[PDB]
């Protein structure tokens, strides 16, 4: 396969208030679903451009 | 022609009919959770008692 | 869907206490006969979830197979004086019911067996919320839900309904909302675990696998149509039994294929046995999972 | 074709040669491409800091 | 021009011990009489190889011509006690038995000729394993392979099954695989040589050469298309014999043509000759080459 847009993914776990731990991720500006709300990313970081020739 | 404006008449007047989607439920003034209908019957009329031939 | 529509494994009993006026056709349930408590389950466009998984048992079949217990009373009287216990659990359910019906069973909060019954000779209405006076009256009940039951041994008592921002969903009451209240007609599925209550969920992630239990294999004999054969008579590997059995690799990999001494050709089922659900991220096998149509009261303030 | 014989040969490109020629981790420009530590898919390791808001 | 599909060269016998009750019509095999062990061999869309190789012997004709050895016992009973030796090499044979037929034969992995049958009153099933109850019982032998045989005496004991990715096909243990086994059925041709076993081959190359053999011409009888005629009664070149025959240049160039003094207009058969297979890149003379469905245990781990 090939890459067209490198998404800044951050492996972020979520430890709830009771004690349960849920491991998820966040990329660019995506959202997830948890047992208490929704987590999302507001700002990315860096970014590799020009990957169509690989 | 809207259902709430068919009793007015079909006179020769530059008129138009619009319908905007609004809110529903008991919080707005309805008994159903489905959105309500906003029947708008706009007609244009004259203002000045004289005209100009451009 | 599933090809086995009328064939029911095991006992296949669909009769409740107080409405045993149809045991001539609903006991057992075969291709012939007009069972009023099973014909509406195979209707197109009504209960598709039951048509997706049809190789497992139903609610009443689970009650008769010592899987789901009964409530008290198991069959409420929807006409008796001084009120009745089965009233608030029915008025909160928005389900349509055809005419010429006398009973309508559903699932309560404790996961037991709650149902209503009209005294003879009364019938139901469009919303089947009350019995009215009087074609031919159906001698059975009407499934108020679209659920299917099976045999599972996975505990789930601590997995209570975690629906946030909802006052009273379905029948259960999460809290006592004293401020605002938003009543809407929304569809929410439900799931029942071992030693738990009617747990409601948002999404329904099913799972289809197989196992070694006899409920995952079918057999049929050859004689001069289709004739079913018992599955509990196939001997095990190195054990004992009754009549010999044989089949393909899927059947020989579980039991003992004798081939030359067999009496009926067995085949593998079309994906049945263990049906797990995805709850709390992990995979657990529920007992009686479904997809009903009730009224959900969410929050506002 | 050789009357009765039939010698068929194909000059297929073996993908294992290219897979074993330049396999990750590899050094490309200032970054370092490597494998993943969770979900399936190729990732990239940077040498900068973390500037993001959750 | 077009050769017939019923003119059996050589003896033309299709019967076996124990099920030889059809000797009144299958000995020999001609237009008169419906041989049960030959009607299914000419079904369109079932055995294309047997239809492509018309003037060629079969397994039974090879047995009667002292070409293929016989098993012991050649006719194993299915409903007999003390087990059944003719089941261990046949259970991994994916076959299909229709109806009416009571017995069925197959080419075992030992290069011999085995067969099974049901005692009265029983018939075959769909898996060709046990026996069931039913109309009429065709006392014969239903063929389960699409093989063609011929007369040859080429030794080939230094050639065995050397397939790639196959641990144990049928009952012959090939290479030693310390891992798991992939028990599955697929398609694969085979070829049996003289003084050897049933050698399985992944690929094969067939070669047909035209000669001046008596089994390479068809004759149309007439008064003096149309019907067939016995070619063994035609005289040879430079001599005489029983009756008289004539034909085109292909028939007159080998035998003697009497033109108007003949009784059958012969021609060249388009579908005969000596068929040779290419094994290990070396052309040899096979005996019976077939194409069935067996259970190949490939690799996995």
């Amino acid at each position: 396969f090939n890459c067209i847009d490198w998404v800044h993914k951050l492996t972020l776990e979520i430890t709830d208030f009771d004690g349960s731990v849920s491991t998820i991720d966040l990329g660019a500006s995506s959202s997830r679903f948890t047992n208490w709300g929704s987590v999302s990313l507001s700002l990315d970081a860096e970014g590799i451009s020009g990957s169509n020739s690989f | 022609t809207s259902a709430e404006f068919s009793f007015v008449g079909e006179s020769t007047t530059m008129r138009e009919n619009k319908c905007f989607e609004q809110c529903g439920g008991w919080g707005c003034g309805c008994f159903n959770v489905n959105p309500s209908c906003l029947f708008v019957h706009t007609y244009l009329q004259s203002v000045r008692k004289e005209a100009l031939r451009v | 869907e599933d090809p086995h529509l009328r064939n029911r494994p095991g006992k296949g009993h669909n009769y409740i206490d107080g409405m045993t006026q149809e045991d001539a056709t609903c006991k057992p349930v075969t291709y012939a006969g007009a069972c009023s408590s099973f014909d509406v389950l195979l209707e197109k466009g009504k209960f598709p979830l039951f048509q997706s998984y049809a190789h497992h048992r139903t609610l009443l079949e689970a009650v008769h197979d010592t899987i789901i217990a009964k409530a008290d009373p198991p069959s409420c009287d929807l006409q008796s004086a001084h009120g009745n216990p089965c009233m608030k659990e029915k008025l909160v359910m928005k389900t349509h019911c055809p005419n010429d019906y006398q009973s309508a069973h559903y699932l309560n909060n404790d996961g037991k067996m709650a149902s209503v019954k009209c005294p003879p000779k009364y019938e139901l209405t469009e919303d089947c919320n009350f019995c009215r006076q009087m074609a031919s009256l159906k001698k059975g009940s009407y499934p108020l839900q679209d659920l299917f039951c099976q045999s599972s041994e996975d505990d789930g008592s601590k997995l209570k309904t975690k629906m946030k921002g909802v006052c009273e969903v379905g029948v259960q009451a999460l809290k006592k909302c004293d401020g605002q209240l938003s009543t809407a007609h929304e569809v929410v599925p439900f799931a029942v675990f071992k030693n738990s209550k009617k747990v409601y969920l948002d999404k329904l992630d099913l799972k289809t696998e197989e196992n070694l239990l006899p409920d995952s294999f079918v057999c049929f004999e050859h004689k001069g149509e289709l004739k079913s054969f018992d599955i509990s008579q196939c001997p095990k590997i190195g054990g004992h039994g009754s009549k010999k059995c044989t089949g393909d690799a899927a059947f020989c990999s579980a039991y003992e294929c004798t081939a030359q001494y067999a009496n009926a050709y067995c085949s593998h089922a079309n994906g049945s046995g263990i049906v797990q659900i995805q709850v709390s991220g992990v995979w657990k096998k529920p007992l009686c999972v479904g997809y009903e149509r009730v009224v959900v009261k969410r929050e506002l303030s | 074709p050789m009357i009765d014989q039939l010698e068929c040969t194909t000059n297929l490109i073996d993908p294992f040669v290219v897979f074993e020629r330049g396999s990750l981790p590899q050094t490309r420009n200032d970054k370092t491409f490597a494998a993943s530590k969770g979900n399936r898919g190729v990732q990239a390791f940077s040498k900068g800091s973390v500037q993001a808001d959750l």
